[PDB]
């Protein structure tokens, strides 16, 4: 009896397969979470400012209250 | 259109990133003109004193009083 290299192909390992493909992001919904994320961004930055403003008046008030000084 | 829809979206294709520099920039200047809230910014920027009040002597005067809580002058309170 004679045995050689013996042939296996099975699945053939798929003759060039594309990989790349869109995901995650489409197009128009990366801008509504983009520009989104801007628009909440200054409205809660500005709210602290203005929590900041209670601040400032009553710090320069206790100079203006310390006459001894 | 000849200018508006011609000369957008070949401004989106070839050189793209040239679009936010005159939409953010443009916008800059437009958005504190027409949006009805920077009368309120600037109204406490000369509310709060660097320096010391200072007194003045009383001889006939309205709304002014004495230095305790009371209804007199402007006395800025806008926004809690």
């Amino acid at each position: 009896x004679x045995x050689x290299x013996x042939x296996x192909x099975x699945x053939x390992x798929x003759x060039x397969x594309x990989x790349x493909x869109x995901x995650x992001x489409x197009g128009y919904s990366m801008f509504a979470v983009g520009i989104g994320a801007l628009l909440f961004g200054y409205w809660s930055m500005m709210k602290w400012n203005r929590e900041r403003r209670r601040l400032q008046i009553e710090d320069f008030e206790a100079r203006i209250a310390l006459m001894p000084l | 259109a000849e200018r508006v829809a011609a000369f957008l979206k070949n401004v989106w294709a070839k050189e793209p990133v040239l679009v936010a520099s005159f939409a953010i920039a443009g916008l800059a200047v437009i958005l504190p003109t027409l949006s009805p809230y920077t009368k309120y910014s600037l109204m406490i920027n000369x509310x709060x004193x660097x320096x010391x009040x200072x007194x003045x002597x009383x001889x006939x005067x309205x709304x002014x009083x004495x230095x305790x809580x009371x209804x007199x002058x402007x006395x800025x309170x806008x926004x809690x």
